[PDB]
């Protein structure tokens, strides 16, 4: 019962270059969908399979292809990457096409990057900072901050790890990251995110801290020919105990 | 043929919103509304087809078809409900016609608010100062930076469940050396008790 | 404007001879057809001039791809109906819907289904419910029936869209749809007197038998409206002659708004 | 199951005229299920230029077709309907009579 699954999450692209986005549902459904999402407007429909054995064009099709596999399969394809292709690819599906009041299924969605060159890739710096001694007497909480600075493309996935657990309550990261440089159009990306905890939490000296940035980047294939170390798919992670 | 709704629209926790979408399509199989948190796939909420309102929990949906108009209502706004709420049409070819979306911001009701701007602490894998506005109510405004060395972020609400605590928060932070966090939130309007404790 | 009335039908067939297709679907302005669809072109066609005319290419791209879904759908449910009768051999499923809008401004809506030619489920889109003539029937009744939003959809499409897409296709073929062509009418003997018409348009027309100015239905005998070929039609109706006395027996036909009567002499 | 019968009715499409070019039609409804074959007859042989409209579907759900032929009638030339279908045990002759 794992409903529509597509892959991959996170894609950055050169142009020219092919790429495959795989979609597979597990609820006998019959149509299959594909669509790109783009700031400032409605979902756009690429292409559509009514049914298994049957395709057709949809809003948005030029640039790209789809191949109905089977039943469960629904392939979208880029054989020349455009960067006007950078967008949020979602895969869908419903019972039946003709069937009036059916709902859409949707996929996690595939986001991906066309850049003209890789040479403006770049992780992201990670860096943890101890909560301000004067919070924790004036409200009795340590608010610990993760700074992930200079990355680009925005493919990145920030998390808190509390004694080697991920921790999801007390944190908030910044729903979208800040563009370092807003009037350059390549500008690399900053983001903050704060784990709060009590003041007792903090002050016991073996509680440990630790915010992680996965990005996703370059690969094996991806050619590289500058100076700098090749901006491939990586986690970087900064650390920080607690303070008796 | 196209779909209109609101781009953005803020409301306060524990509040009723109501999302407009109007459409002007070729004929009409009835109008779909969708939810999507950021970064996640958007999910059915409801269908209309007939006029008249169906409720569905604390979301209850209105279609007036002669109007060519819906509304999604939202009652007892929580924090959780802040998403992206996408209207669609099926027009009389069954193809969908989908609105650009209408993003919800939910200001959290702070109870007790104590507005302060903290200095953390260094790291001495970074070059960066860094500081904390927290705790603020929630019809504080967090101002972008004029300085093109200082980076501000917008506010985050964090909810810390074991205390059942909500709190606002920006960060700002430089590498320069006249950066600190007395005048780090200058541009903002903070409020006029903003806690700032004695530089070491 | 006359009645005028819209309505698509379905076709589906289990265990097809290897010529015959396993799926049709026909849909008709009242008595022409103006679209088709089968298993075998896989593709929707139109089936009037006025409509290859006024609907461009797109449309039946897009139909097409519905009518494939449509297909699958059919034979789905058709496998389901034969397994629950626990039928062998080939069978047959058929659906019909459509709308009329009358000439007094009312509109009506229908839709029904059936298993080898004999109603299976009939919608009723005031109560909105399935009658289910068997507990095959019943069984879908209650599955259809669970999908509120659908039922809903159904009552929508046939109070709404079917009334506008008829007003649509009523103006696409006006010419063929609304003219009126008067019927040519006489009288011979062969005993019986046989009151004939032929050459009118549009097919209803009311023709009968009256004796010193009274109407004996029993004793009439009614002839089919046919097709004569060029789009026009022909009926005829006869009543039997009383060899012991004679009667004043007058032909009376109705057609289009004007009333024709021929006295025998 | 219930099969149902083809009716099977053979005319002209004028009021027909020795010597003159008209139309012979066998229109065949109320049939059920939809294979049938349907010949028409010149003094018993089949003609071979015969159209028909395509399948038709009745709200009773039967189905209906009609064959038609151009020909010009003669005193001497008889014609007819030949239908066959599951419903019959053997192929049933319709005459045309006028
Ligand atoms: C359940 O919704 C419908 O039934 C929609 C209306 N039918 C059609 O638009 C249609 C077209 C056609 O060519 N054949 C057919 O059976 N139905």
């Amino acid at each position: 019962n794992a409903g529509v699954t597509q892959t991959p999450k996170f894609q950055v692209l050169k142009t020219g270059q092919s790429m495959t986005l795989q979609c597979a549902q597990d609820m006998n459904h019959n149509s299959m969908y594909w669509y790109r999402q783009d700031p400032g407007m409605g979902l756009r429909l690429i292409y559509y399979s009514a049914s298994e054995g049957t395709t057709d064009k949809g809003e948005v099709p030029n640039g790209y292809n789809v191949s109905r596999l089977n039943k469960r399969e629904f392939s979208l394809r880029l054989e020349s990457a455009a960067p006007s292709q950078t967008s949020v690819y979602f895969c869908a599906s419903s019972v039946w096409t003709g069937e009036g009041s059916g709902e859409l299924f949707f996929g996690e969605g595939s986001r991906l990057t066309v850049l003209e060159d890789l040479k403006n890739v770049f992780p992201p710096e990670v860096a943890v900072f101890e909560p301000s001694e004067a919070e924790i007497s004036h409200t009795q909480k340590a608010t610990l901050v993760c700074l992930a600075t200079g990355f680009y493309p925005d493919h990145v996935e920030l998390s808190w790890w509390v004694n080697g657990k991920e921790v999801h309550s007390g944190v908030c990261t910044d729903p979208q990251p800040l563009k370092e440089q807003p009037a350059l159009n390549d500008s690399r990306y900053a983001l903050s995110s704060r784990l709060r905890v009590s003041a007792t939490f903090w002050q016991n000296p073996r509680n440990h801290f630790r915010c992680q940035v996965q990005f996703y980047g370059l690969s094996e294939n991806d050619e590289w020919t500058q100076d700098r170390a090749k901006p491939v798919t990586q986690i970087v992670s900064a650390e920080a105990w607690g303070r008796a | 043929q196209n779909i209109d709704q609101p781009t953005e629209m803020t409301a306060t926790e524990g509040a009723i919103v109501q999302i407009n979408c109007t459409y002007q399509t070729s004929g009409f199989n009835g109008l779909f509304w969708y939810q999507q948190h950021a970064g996640e796939a958007p999910t059915f909420l409801s269908y209309n087809v007939l006029d008249g309102l169906e409720e569905k929990g604390r979301f209850s949906s209105f279609l007036s078809r002669s109007k060519g108009y819906s509304y999604l209502l939202l009652k007892e706004l929580q924090m959780k409900d802040s998403a992206s709420y996408l209207c669609a049409v099926k027009d009389s070819n069954y193809q969908l016609i989908w609105g650009a979306g209408t993003k919800l911001i939910i200001k959290p009701d702070i109870q007790n608010p104590d507005p302060a701007v903290y200095q953390l602490r260094d790291s001495k894998s970074s070059d960066k100062s860094v500081c904390l506005f927290t705790d603020f109510d929630s019809q504080t405004n967090v101002s972008q930076s004029k300085d093109s060395d200082v980076y501000i972020t917008d506010k985050c609400v964090l909810d810390m469940r074991s205390m059942d605590f909500k709190s606002n928060s920006a960060v700002a932070w430089s590498n320069k050396s006249d950066f600190a966090c007395a005048n780090a939130f200058n541009n903002s309007i903070i409020p006029e008790d903003t806690f700032f404790p004695s530089p070491e | 404007m006359r009645t005028h009335s819209l309505r698509y039908f379905r076709l589906g067939v289990s265990d097809p001879i290897h010529g015959v297709p396993e799926f049709i679907s026909v849909g008709y302005v009242d008595s022409h057809p103006i679209t088709t669809y089968d298993s075998v072109t896989r593709q929707k066609e139109p089936r009037a001039p006025w409509m290859a005319e006024n609907l461009a290419p797109d449309h039946w791209e897009r139909y097409t791809q519905l009518l494939r879904g449509w297909q699958q759908m059919f034979k789905v449910e058709l496998k389901r109906l034969q397994r629950h009768y626990n039928h062998s051999g080939s069978h047959t499923y058929q659906r019909m819907i459509g709308c009329e809008l009358l000439e007094d401004g009312s509109t009506t809506g229908f839709l029904q289904y059936a298993y080898d030619g004999q109603d299976f489920l009939i919608f009723n889109k005031d109560t909105l419910s399935w009658l289910a003539v068997d507990n095959v029937a019943h069984t879908i009744k209650q599955a259809w029936e669970a999908n509120q939003h659908e039922l809903l959809y159904q009552k929508n499409w046939l109070e709404e869209e079917c009334i506008a897409w008829l007003k649509r296709f009523l103006e696409y073929g006006k010419d063929t749809l609304q003219r009126t062509e008067p019927p040519l009418v006489r009288v011979n003997r062969k005993t019986a007197l046989f009151c004939k018409a032929h050459g009118f348009y549009p097919p209803e027309i009311y023709m009968t038998w009256m004796k010193n100015g009274e109407e004996i239905v029993q004793e009439i005998d009614y002839g089919d409206i046919l097709p004569s070929g060029d789009g026009t039609y022909q009926a005829w109706a006869s009543i039997e002659l009383d060899p012991q006395s004679s009667n004043l027996y007058s032909c009376h036909v109705e057609h289009s708004g004007v009333h024709m009567v021929l006295q025998v002499p | 199951m219930i099969q149902r019968t083809p009716k099977i009715q053979v005319y002209s499409r004028h009021p027909a005229e020795n010597g003159k070019s008209n139309f012979l039609n066998c229109y065949v409804s109320g049939f059920h299920p939809s294979d049938i074959e349907v010949d028409l007859l010149k003094n018993g042989e089949r003609i071979e230029k015969v159209e028909h409209s395509d399948l038709s579907f009745s709200k009773d759900w039967s189905f209906y077709l009609l064959y038609y032929t151009e020909f010009t009638p003669t005193e001497k030339d008889e014609y007819a309907c030949r239908v066959n279908h599951v419903t019959l045990s053997q192929p049933k002759i319709v005459k045309w009579d006028r």
